[PDB]
């Protein structure tokens, strides 16, 4: 049934931007642990993540944490589209910036610690 | 005279050195020192008899307020309260500089006539925080 879409669900890892697939799916998606993959999401947004391999998760369930879900707007039980991107290209100093009106105890050089 | 006597107390113009006797505590402020800024007191200094009530300045907080010296016999609980409420009262910005939950409610249980409101007022005066009574 057009096996491009896939459901999202919880992840065990503490790190960000890591999707754990169900092992029986290696060569159908054709991407190994060294390939980053693009995942679609509502209001026309996307993300890209490296992938891990595990046994316990179900076939139809990606595992991914809150930070990588919110920007996709994907809420658990919702379905997103997964497509390999071996065409990855490095960047040169992506511009990164704090969010919100203010940060508690924030001053000085926060980049050598938080980045 | 008895207090300056056998003392040679160091003294600078403006200090509030307190004297105690006749079952009352009075403090005399030195307003003028012939040499400056400070001096020792000597038995050979003639003495001046004025005794006039100049009213105290508004900004200074009187010595009437209670301090830790007025409370004895509850050292452990007083130390606990001090270590518990020193940071929030005197270092408010820090608690905004870190994510932690300070206490905002304390109960004191004991028989009447033990100095609970006395302890509260002493802490309030010793940390300079505003005090409200209900
Ligand atoms: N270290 C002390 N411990 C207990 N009581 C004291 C101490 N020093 C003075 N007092 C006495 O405590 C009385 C005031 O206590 P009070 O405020 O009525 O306590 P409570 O509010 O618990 O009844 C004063 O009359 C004072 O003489």
């Amino acid at each position: 049934n057009r096996p491009n879409r896939l459901i999202v669900d919880e992840a065990i890892n503490e790190d960000n931007s890591v999707v754990s697939l169900s092992q029986p799916k290696m060569d159908e998606l054709q991407l190994f642990r060294g390939d980053t993959v693009l995942l679609k999401g509502k209001k026309r947004r996307e993300a890209v993540c490296i992938v891990l391999s595990d046994d316990t998760c179900s076939d139809e369930k990606i595992r991914m944490n809150r930070v990588v879900r919110n920007n996709l707007r994907v809420r658990l039980g919702d379905v997103i589209s997964i497509q390999p991107c071996p065409d990855v290209k490095y960047g040169k100093r992506i511009h990164v910036l704090p969010i919100d009106d203010t940060v508690e105890g924030i001053t000085g050089n926060l980049f050598e610690v938080y980045l | 005279k008895p207090y300056f006597l056998e003392a040679y107390r160091p003294i600078r113009k403006g200090d509030i050195f307190l004297v105690r006797g006749g079952m009352r505590a009075v403090e005399f402020k030195v307003v003028e020192t012939d040499p400056s800024p400070y001096c020792i007191v000597a038995p050979d200094t003639v003495i001046h008899c004025e005794g006039e009530p100049i009213k105290r300045e508004d900004e200074e907080e009187s010595l009437n307020e209670v301090g830790y010296d007025d409370i004895g016999g509850c050292r452990k609980q007083l130390a606990q309260i001090k270590e518990m409420v020193e940071l929030p009262l005197r270092h408010p910005a820090l608690f905004k500089a870190i994510g932690v939950k300070p206490p905002r409610g304390i109960l004191l249980y004991g028989p009447p006539g033990t100095g609970k409101t006395l302890i509260a007022r002493a802490v309030a005066n010793e940390t300079g925080a505003f005090f409200f009574l209900i």
